[PDB]
């Protein structure tokens, strides 16, 4: 149990970081997808104004 | 004969300001907007100019 716990605490450190992993790169992604909205709304807004 | 009244007309020597070259300067500044390399915004600003 204790062997399967110090490894559990081993496991939830490095799972965090190959978490921390996905989640940065998500996180960059969440970022940059808030401005690339802003950009497609731009191509929205922009291209339905020539669609007038 | 005080002709030159006719004069078949001056349907005229039309030098006319029917031109078009007088070029048609399409001048399409084409600002492709990227983030990251992927296109955000492609603002083609056709200047549509008649010189």
């Amino acid at each position: 149990l204790r062997r399967q716990v110090d490894q559990l605490t081993n496991d939830k450190a490095r799972v965090e970081v190959e978490r921390d992993n996905l989640a940065e790169d998500i996180m960059r992604l969440r970022e940059k997808l808030q401005e690339e909205m802003l950009q497609r709304e731009e191509a929205e807004n922009t291209l339905q104004s020539f669609r007038q | 004969p005080n002709f030159s009244s006719l004069n078949l007309r001056e349907t005229n020597l039309d030098s006319l300001p029917l031109v078009d070259t007088h070029s048609k300067r399409t001048l399409l500044i084409k600002t492709v907007e990227t983030r990251d390399g992927q296109v955000i915004n492609e603002t083609s600003q056709h200047h549509d100019d008649l010189e």
